[PDB]
């Protein structure tokens, strides 16, 4: 039931010369990660809607919804708008 | 390079916050995650399969011993049966 | 309303075709890679043909001066002094980079005369941007033109030996 | 005369070798060729997906036609209209890739002219070519029987035409 | 059209090594072997396409080396097999 | 030691779209034929230069030489100069 786009995946990965094959559960595992991974900052950054009392989610939104959750710091770094 | 990752950033908000939209830098910053998550994922397996040496049987292996082993029309619809179970494990 | 639903889909689709044109891109890369990939594999059937060829010319005295002569554009391109010097003009090589992508030399390759030192006028064009880079006319003791074409500095000469005469230069000589 | 009749030896051989070159060439660029046609396939369903998705931007293909630094200039205020009716743009390589190619234009209810298309055909096999275009059904485009207009169309717009769009 | 001048020209030089030829001579000579190979060729490839059974030819041999050797004994394996073949095949 | 080429021979049935595969049996065995049709239609065309009383072979040296025996007039036609 994966939102993100397996093939468009699989071509990222081919044409991109990381590998010159690429086996098809590959950009299966890795759309499904890419997705997890979206489904945890948007999580974060759409309560980041609800303590500021907003509900369009702006470049701010998200920003606050990083620092407060301790490993999405370190991975995507310090966020600037 | 950057890729487009936003129709499916959209269809993951409207899972767990349905009743909430996104500013237009604040989708082009979920996007300029997942492009900046990529490289570091593609990359870095890059450097795993460069490290292993040891040959992978995948489908085009598969594929191309069906025409090998089996004949002629038996071979061509093999073909399209495997090919057609790949592509739906893909879609 | 109705009208909610065509403003959203005019946002996904105007995306989606953002994607098709990014995944369009890519598969004209791999095609275009193809095609090289069989330019490659033939410069190297090729290279085999073109030396036996060399070969074959050293037998002919003046072969490539009489052909570099009897083409139209590369003909007269010369003078007087030219043609004497034209007389050590023993062969010629126009060979590409392995990867034909990158470019080509066109190396003048010559015998003993008291008219300058080197036995080969080198001039290759390195590709990714265009850059020229030539052999120095190394005139002989006594003071001495298509040879201002060695500069290291768009270029009808090469498009002409490289694309005409080298390609086939027996039409001309005769 | 041991080099008289040994310089003869010499010139044939060397034709030889510009006879076998001649045939090396034509399979290399023989296979050039099967490299395009494969391609064309290819391109078709997603080309085909792009034209589909397309019916759904309202302006498209005349926003992308005007925004154009050459192909802008041309259209006049009474085709600029006409072209408001302008859905599609529809580019094809025929099968055999090295013939030809058309250029159609599709359109939809307009009263000045009935016509549903204004295709504009090649063939070419390359120092004699040719063009057959649709004649115009002016109801109730200075083109139509070196051309640059239509290497434009198929090379730079059909490509990628939301460059201009934007 | 093709050249076997350079054959016909030496084929001469061992029937009757005491004459030349011309060149509407040698280029009627040179039309003879194109004519016979053209009416040869045509009938082998009517008599190729009627007998179609599958046939193992040097191509194959090649790639089931290929296949079934290692990778650097492979490489020799068809150097060597390629030699055996080039000899006296030109 | 063939005098004609089998490697170009080869080519040639490639080239020629004759068949799109060649075991190198055919161009030794065609190159060796091209050979002895060309050795008899010298051994003949040579002697009519020696009639005719010459060293130096030409279109009316061919004519006869085919024309007068049976089976090179059938191969090739009437030779017209």
């Amino acid at each position: 039931g994966l939102q993100f786009p397996v093939g468009r995946i699989a071509r990222f990965l081919k044409a991109g010369k990381y590998a010159e094959r690429v086996g098809a559960g590959a950009p299966v595992y890795l759309a499904a990660v890419l997705e997890y991974l979206a489904a945890e900052v948007l999580e974060l950054a759409g309560n980041a809607a609800r303590d500021n009392k907003k509900t369009r989610i702006v470049p701010r939104h998200i920003q606050l919804a990083v620092r407060n959750d301790e490993e999405l710091s370190k991975l995507l770094g310090d966020v600037t708008i | 390079n950057v890729e487009t990752y936003k129709i499916y950033i959209f269809k993951v908000l409207k899972q767990v916050h349905p009743d909430i939209g996104i500013s237009s830098k604040a989708m082009g910053i979920m996007n300029s995650f997942i492009n900046d998550i990529f490289e570091k994922l593609a990359q870095e397996s890059s450097k795993l399969a460069r490290y292993n040496k040891k040959p992978t049987i995948t489908s085009r292996e598969i594929q191309t011993a069906v025409r090998l082993v089996l004949p002629g029309e038996l071979a061509k619809h093999a073909v399209s049966e495997g090919t057609k179970a790949v592509t739906k494990f893909t879609s | 309303s109705n009208l909610e639903q065509i403003d959203a889909e005019l946002v996904l689709s105007i995306e989606k075709l953002q994607e098709i044109q990014d995944d369009l891109e890519k598969i004209n890369e791999k095609a275009s890679d193809e095609v090289l990939e069989v330019e490659q594999k033939y410069n190297v059937i090729r290279k085999p043909v073109y030396d036996k060829r060399n070969e074959v010319i050293q037998s002919i005295p003046g072969f490539w001066m009489t052909a570099f002569l009897s083409h139209p554009a590369l003909g007269d391109l010369l003078t007087e002094e030219d043609q004497k010097i034209f007389k050590y003009l023993n062969s010629l090589e126009v060979e590409d980079a392995k990867d034909v992508k990158s470019g080509y030399s066109i190396t003048f390759h010559f015998t003993s005369n008291p008219f300058f030192e080197d036995a080969k006028l080198t001039k290759t064009f390195t590709f990714g941007t265009t850059k020229i880079t030539a052999t120095p006319i190394k005139w002989k003791e006594g003071k001495g033109s298509f040879f201002t074409w060695f500069t290291d500095a768009h270029d009808e000469v090469a498009d002409i030996i490289k694309e005409d005469l080298w390609s086939n230069p027996l039409t001309y000589f005769n």
